[PDB]
């Protein structure tokens, strides 16, 4: 919308007044302002100066959105150092940031149990397609960090290592609970082959041949 | 040799007899050695008197008290040499005087009664505490009184502080927060203020008075007109908030503490409690929060003038200011004497309590003291502190100096009062105070840094631990003669002048003098001025001043040149610095470890193993030579006769000197000729070149000392002995074992062989697999009595020289719960150098070694002597410690010149003063070349040739010249002794100081393909006869995981660990040759799997199409 500030060396603030609704933009009678008294806009934005809260932003203007704040922001500070780093990087930790969502209107599990979103995909697009009906079981906006992150991830085994594990275990043992050892803290607390590189499933089920000992197997085949 | 000594600033005063901090602190503290009816307070005395005029439970009625009059010194119950052999405390009994009035009377005086062993000092400033020696530091806490400060949690506001001495009072914080209260924190309590301004006579019109109108907080304090009542009633409401469990009037018992008398509350004897908490206060306050028993009620003193600075703080006017809290007129310092009398207010406290509980189950007539207390709490509390404090340290014993380094240090951990391993960003930090009395350039790389540190040479502490720096007097103008050693609270108001500064004859010399105030520096007027320092010296640390050229390196890469100097490990043909700074002499004396001489007489017996003199009429002393004994580091120190077979003395001078001393003074390391520059990146990024010619002269070599110790205890398989005699060892083995059962003295050590033998029962058991493999390696199945012996554990070893022997029963030898009999075997070694030991200058510039070259290698000079270490350029650069090649001119210069110099702090020779030596030696070192009949040659021209085309020589003068003049420019012409072809530009060379440091490979370096298993966790660790088990962390995995290093990480997880399966199976494996691994299911897996239904939950295990596994087959 549209602004206009009030008053000077008493109670200060702002008005984000676009038209009809005049929202009353508080200030604590020191802040550093920046859109003068006139002014125009567009959606969740840098108003004030200072910073930009991860949370607040979202939920009024999309994941994505905080997404690209957060890695950018996290690399003014590296770049102001001298730091160097393909961004990708940071994106691929901001990701899981996003992994989670809450849940309203469901078709199957609780009214709120955070989620991964593949889990609701998986299940909100086999839900009107194939077994069409029930309900598609809609989320919403949900930011976890790194800390917050983790501890929700479904797998156990490495569910554990942080808090309290008692917890994780505890609920989890209840109902079965699974794994499927997907990830690497997971396959490797228990000491496996990792699903990496040479424990991928793309190049570690592969049987080398040598010419000559590919015709004793050639004869022994068609018997 | 020839000595020259560089700057003036004449050193009105010498330096402080150093050890001062431990012997002068601990004399002034066991007063054993003046009349006990005499003695001013403090220490033992303050002490037993702060808590002896001990009643009894029942005030008046029912007799039984027990008072004190003086207190009897004990008499070491061994010398300072046994007590060590023995592991003995070097303790000293220490008995008091007790008597006891009764209520019917009785003058009972049982004569002495044995209180706890307390230990005596050394000549040294350390102890004897079981065994080797340690160091009781000195730690530095916030001295006593009233500041205030803002507030941490809520900005703008202001919090109030109340601190007394610590461990005789209570912690006492006046917050004001946000519900418009002042609350009162005591001891982990935050209760209405109020109810203790209304104990102290308060009504509810005078705090409104005396505080109100301005700051209206006053009036959130005030509206409780529940509690705005009654005095004997507010006493109730805070002894039933303070203290649960008990309602009764009697809250004046409790609340009897924390204010009169001096049980808890009191800073001081009104020193920095009272004589602070009255300039910056509301003054006058005599000594304790308050006062009780004055004529009925509490008449308060300090709990509202202190509350009339932070209500006119939160709004108020000037003079009302924040106090800077880690100012050193505003720190303490515990010296040691004391820090062992506080744990007499701990060591005379759970014995108060081991008789007031004696006194009621016990006849009331029947008692006499030493019948009454049984002395434990003084021996476990008092024995407690010299045996595990985090300030007892053990105590640097590498070299002297570290010795004394250790004593100047200053902590502020502690036990309790301290600070913890998480805070410190307002401390740590060097302040505007330290100024002569804490050095900056002392404290550890990191982790520690700041917290810790060592005192500022001249400065003292004092009083109430107050630092005090010298500081020179004058009269406006003119200068005296006196010196000023004052406080820090005494300096923030005078205008001092650098002792840089020009001062004629004995005044001010110019208009344009340089001063500082407070801590602000500024240019004052010749006469405006009030003091002068004494010296820069006085600036810092004590090591920190052995630097050479100081006055030309950076400020970080210098610390460490302080220290490392500390890191600095002792060698046989030692050598003082060529540029030293004088104290370099004075080290070595006030260190102890260098033998001097009383009163001067003359030597008449002279060797190795002793000296005798015959001091001037005064009889004949004859003090033996520590020979190779052992340090804590293992180091090695010995003493050596440095003085002839008859010869006047000179009233005490180096009877001989000490381990790394040359003639009285400090020999860290050895200056050695070095040649600054690249080679074959053989000194790359930070390493060193060395010439092979060192080894030749044996120039680096340390000795050291290795300790082996063994125990032998009592069990119900049988008693372990110790004899010649332990079966299935082939004789060629005892071989070197006559004490029946220890290895004889003078016998060379290897690995494995037989150190001590010690024969253990056990069994009852038979081996099977995991061992049956081992094992013959460990036995040929074996015996009824097995071998257990000592055995030199892997790399280890030498020269065997000393054997000591005990057995629980002998006098002093006292062994623990379950063992008999020890023993130690003292083996030592030379060691040279090892390509890769570590060492470095004093200039930081921490370098080890990667190739030593041959003689035939190691560029030389035109006339033939060769350099030593080649010290590349480039670890220059970045750091910023120039002097290290200042010291390598004046090297050069000290060669041909033939001497030593000193350029003391900030008060060193210069570069034209140098130039000018420089010059002196080439005009000799060039006499010795022509005079020879040679002048330069086409190699030296052709550098020449270029060495102006670079125009560091001024062109159109003969090639000779071009040499002097870049001779003097601190380089010269350099040969690469492997092509006749010279170095292409004149290069800086001279004689560096180096040293040698704790750190030698020789003592890392492992490396293990198997060996020992663990039993516990099941995997490898310690080491009996191979030895290692390195470690592998979480990073080496996910990085491991960073390249899909699958096995890689598996096979680092399994058969090199845990899985016992593989590690044999694996083991194995290779003895043939084959795969090797492929491990079954990783141990741990199972494990947890089981360590879980081992606390229930199945925990399954299922694949692609979710069925049973199979995960244990047995």
């Amino acid at each position: 919308g549209v602004v206009r500030i009030e008053e000077g060396e008493d109670r200060l603030s702002v008005f984000v007044e676009s038209e009809g609704f005049s929202k009353e933009y508080k200030l604590p009678k020191d802040a550093r302002l920046l859109v003068k008294d006139g002014d125009y806009v567009e959606a969740g934005q840098p108003l004030t100066r200072g910073a930009i809260d991860p949370h607040q932003l979202l939920e009024a203007k999309g994941p994505e959105a905080v997404e690209r704040y957060l890695v950018d922001e996290i690399q003014k500070v590296y770049r102001a150092q001298g730091v160097k780093l393909h961004d990708k990087h940071i994106e691929i930790v901001v990701r899981q940031m996003l992994k989670y969502v809450e849940v309203t209107d469901p078709g199957d599990s609780r009214l709120l149990e955070g989620q991964v979103l593949e889990k609701w995909d998986v299940e909100a697009l086999n839900e009107r397609l194939i077994a069409e009906g029930k309900v598609p079981v809609a989320w919403k906006p949900l930011l976890m960090g790194v800390t917050k992150s983790a501890l929700s991830t479904k797998s156990w085994l490495s569910a554990a290592s942080f808090q309290n594990t008692t917890h994780v275990l505890t609920e989890a043992a209840i109902a079965g609970k699974k794994d499927e050892l997907i990830g690497l803290k997971e396959n490797v607390i228990l000491g496996r082959l990792i699903p990496a590189g040479t424990g991928s499933d793309f190049v570690r089920f592969t049987q080398v041949v040598d010419q000559r000992t590919l015709k004793a197997i050639e004869e022994a085949r068609k018997e | 040799m020839e000595i020259k000594r560089f700057g003036r600033i004449r050193e009105v005063i010498p330096l402080p007899p150093l050890t001062e901090i431990q012997v002068e602190s601990y004399k002034k503290a066991l007063q054993a050695d003046v009349p006990p009816e005499k003695r001013e307070n403090v220490g033992i005395q303050a002490a037993f008197k702060e808590t002896f005029p001990i009643e009894e439970g029942d005030k008046g009625k029912g007799g039984l008290v027990l008072d004190f009059l003086e207190y009897r010194i004990g008499d070491p119950p061994f010398s300072q040499d046994e007590c060590r052999e023995k592991d003995l405390t070097y303790q000293a009994p220490l008995y008091a005087r007790l008597q006891l009035i009764h209520k019917d009377t009785g003058l009972i005086k049982e004569d002495e009664v044995f209180l706890g062993h307390l230990p005596l000092m050394t000549e040294d400033g350390s102890f004897i505490i079981n065994g080797a020696d340690r160091v009781i530091v000195s730690q530095i806490h916030r001295s006593p009184g009233v500041y205030f400060t803002p507030d941490p949690a809520r900005p703008g506001r202001y919090i109030a502080s109340i601190i007394p001495l610590p461990k005789r009072g209570p912690w006492i914080d006046l917050e004001v927060e946000a519900s418009g209260v002042v609350t009162m924190k005591v001891n982990k309590r935050k209760f209405p203020l109020v109810l203790l301004l209304r104990v102290l006579g308060y009504d509810q019109e005078t705090l409104v008075r005396e505080l109100s109108a301005y700051g209206d907080l006053v009036q959130g304090l005030l509206d409780e007109a529940v509690l705005a009542m009654r005095p004997e009633e507010a006493m109730v409401r805070l002894f039933t908030l303070l203290r649960p469990g008990d309602p009764p009037k009697k809250d004046k018992a409790l609340a009897y503490l924390f204010g009169l008398l001096a049980d808890p509350k009191r800073y001081d004897l009104g020193e920095a409690g009272r004589y602070k908490a009255e300039e910056k206060l509301g003054v006058g306050l005599s000594g304790r929060t308050l006062v009780r028993f004055e004529d009925g009620e509490f008449k308060d003193e300090v709990f509202l003038p202190t509350l009339r600075y932070l209500f006119a703080l939160t709004a108020g006017v000037p003079g009302h200011e924040v106090d800077d809290i880690d100012h050193l007129g505003n720190r303490r310092i515990r010296t040691v004497g004391e820090l062992m009398a506080d744990q007499f207010r701990v060591g005379l406290a759970r014995l108060a309590r081991g008789v007031r509980e004696r006194m009621v189950m016990g006849s009331p007539d029947t008692l006499t003291p030493a019948k009454l207390v049984n002395s434990r709490p003084l021996e476990a509390a008092l024995r407690e502190f010299f045996s595990r404090s985090q300030l007892s340290q053990f105590k640097d014993e590498t070299n002297p100096l570290s010795s004394l380094r250790h004593k100047r240090r200053i902590s502020a951990l502690g036990p309790g009062g301290l600070t913890r391993e998480r805070a410190g960003f307002d401390v740590r930090d060097v302040h505007r105070t330290h100024y002569g009395r804490i050095c900056p350039v002392e404290t550890p790389e990191g982790a520690n840094i700041g917290l810790i540190t060592s005192l500022a040479a001249y400065a003292r502490v004092d009083a109430l631990g107050f630092i005090r720096t010298p500081y020179r007097r004058v009269k406006n103008g003119v200068v005296t003669e006196e010196v000023v050693y004052m406080t820090a609270s005494e300096e923030d108001r005078y205008t001092i002048a650098q002792a840089n500064t020009p001062l004629e004859g004995d005044r001010i010399a110019t208009d344009r003098v340089v001063a500082r105030r407070r801590g602000e520096p500024v240019i004052v007027a010749p006469e405006e001025v009030e003091f002068m320092d004494v010296s820069p010296k006085q600036v810092f640390s004590l090591n920190t001043n052995l630097i050479p050229f100081l006055e030309h390196d950076d400020a970080n890469r210098a610390l460490m040149g302080s220290n490392m100097q500390t890191q600095a490990v002792p060698l046989i043909r030692a050598q003082a610095p060529v540029v030293m700074t004088g104290l370099e002499e004075r080290v070595v004396r006030d260190s102890l470890a260098a033998l001097y001489a009383e009163e001067d007489g003359e030597v008449v017996k002279v060797d190795g193993t002793r000296i005798a003199v015959r001091y001037e009429d005064g009889r004949l002393v004859e003090h033996p030579l520590r020979r190779y004994a052992r340090s804590n580091q293992g180091t090695a120190f010995d003493q050596r006769p440095r003085v002839r077979v008859g010869q006047r003395v000179k009233k005490g001078d180096l009877l001989a000197d000490g381990p790394a001393s040359e003639e009285g003074f400090l020999a860290l390391g050895q200056n050695v000729l070095v040649a600054i520059m690249p080679f074959d990146g053989y000194n790359f990024e930070d390493a060193i070149v060395i010439s092979e010619e060192l080894l030749k002269r044996d120039f680096y070599t340390s000795i050291h000392i290795e300790r082996y110790e063994i125990e032998a205890r009592d069990t119900k398989l049988g008693p372990e002995r110790i004899t010649r005699d332990i079966p299935h060892l082939s004789e060629a083995a005892l071989r070197d074992l006559d004490e029946e059962g220890i290895v004889r003295i003078g016998a060379e050590v290897k690995p494995g062989d037989i150190l001590v033998g010690r024969t253990s029962f056990k069994g009852e058991q038979e081996p099977s697999p995991e061992e049956r493999l081992l094992r013959s390696i460990f036995g040929e199945k074996a015996r009824d009595v097995k071998d257990t012996s000592l055995r030199v554990p892997p790399g280890e070893g030498g020269i065997v020289v000393g054997r000591l022997r005990l057995r629980r029963g002998d006098p002093g030898v006292e062994l623990k719960p379950g063992v008999r009999e020890v023993v130690r075997v003292f083996v030592a070694q030379k060691r040279k150098l090892q390509v890769g030991d570590k060492l470095a200058n004093r200039h930081g510039n921490k370098g080890v070694v990667a190739k030593i070259l041959p003689v035939e290698d190691m560029p030389h000079l035109p006339d033939g002597t060769p350099v030593d270490v080649i010290l590349n350029p480039l670890g220059v650069p970045s750091r910023m410690n120039l002097g290290q090649i200042l010291e390598t001119h004046l090297g050069l210069a000290g060669y041909f010149l033939g001497q030593r110099y000193i350029s003391p702090v900030f008060d060193g020779a210069t570069e034209p003063e140098i130039k000018e030596l420089l010059a002196e030696a080439f005009n000799l070192y060039f006499g010795k070349r022509q005079g020879e009949g040679f002048g330069v040659d086409k190699r030296e021209k052709e550098v020449l040739a270029r060495a102006e085309k670079l125009g560091l020589v001024s062109p159109g003068k003969s090639p000779e010249e071009q040499l002097k003049e870049l001779f003097d420019l601190g380089k010269v012409v350099l040969y690469d002794g492997r092509t006749g072809e010279p170095f292409e530009g004149p290069i800086v060379v001279g004689q560096m100081f180096i040293m040698k440091l704790y750190h030698m490979v020789e003592d890392k370096m492992h490396a293990r393909s198997t060996g020992p298993y663990s039993l516990i966790t099941q995997q490898p660790l310690g080491g009996k006869a191979q030895f290692g088990g390195q470690r592998f962390g979480e990073m080496e995995v996910w990085a491991l995981e960073a390249y899909g290093a699958a096995h890689t990480l598996q096979e680092m997880l399994t058969i090199k660990s845990d899985d016992i399966e593989g590690r044999n199976a694996a083991y194995q494996a290779i003895i043939k040759g084959e795969d090797v691994p492929e491990p079954s299911v990783p141990e741990s897996f199972r494990v947890l799997v089981k360590e879980l239904q081992a606390l229930a939950l199945d925990v399954q295990t299922l694949d692609e199409k979710d069925n049973p596994v199979d995960i244990f087959e047995g």
